[PDB]
């Protein structure tokens, strides 16, 4: 048995990643089990409040808020924890 | 919580 997801074929016991339509990342598993069954879980990741954009652990991004430019970073730590800092030289 | 996904032939 196999799994078919987005025109991709996986073997039973295969694991892979997949981007949800909403934009967040998933970790997935192919079970097959007669019907090519597969499941995907929301990965530990960060979601920007303003932009609603998703960032992965280790990712860094910038944003302008009230004319101030920040560098942001996704720590995750099991709670999609992320922090930002004002640009400095 | 964020949604996951599941699938299988005949879905
Ligand atoms: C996703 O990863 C977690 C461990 O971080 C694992 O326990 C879970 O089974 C995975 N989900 C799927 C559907 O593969």
């Amino acid at each position: 048995d196999q799994c078919i997801v987005d025109d991709i074929t996986y073997n039973v016991q295969d694991t892979f990643h997949k981007k949800h339509e909403e934009g967040h990342m998933l970790n997935c598993t192919c079970f097959g089990q007669g019907r090519g069954r597969w499941k995907c879980d929301p990965v530990d990741q960060c979601q920007d409040s303003e932009t609603g954009t998703f960032y992965q652990i280790g990712d860094s991004w910038e944003k302008y808020v009230h004319g101030v430019r920040y560098q942001c970073y996704c720590y995750g730590r099991g709670i999609g924890e992320w922090h930002c800092q004002p640009l400095q030289t | 919580g964020l949604p996951g996904m599941k699938g299988h032939r005949g879905f």
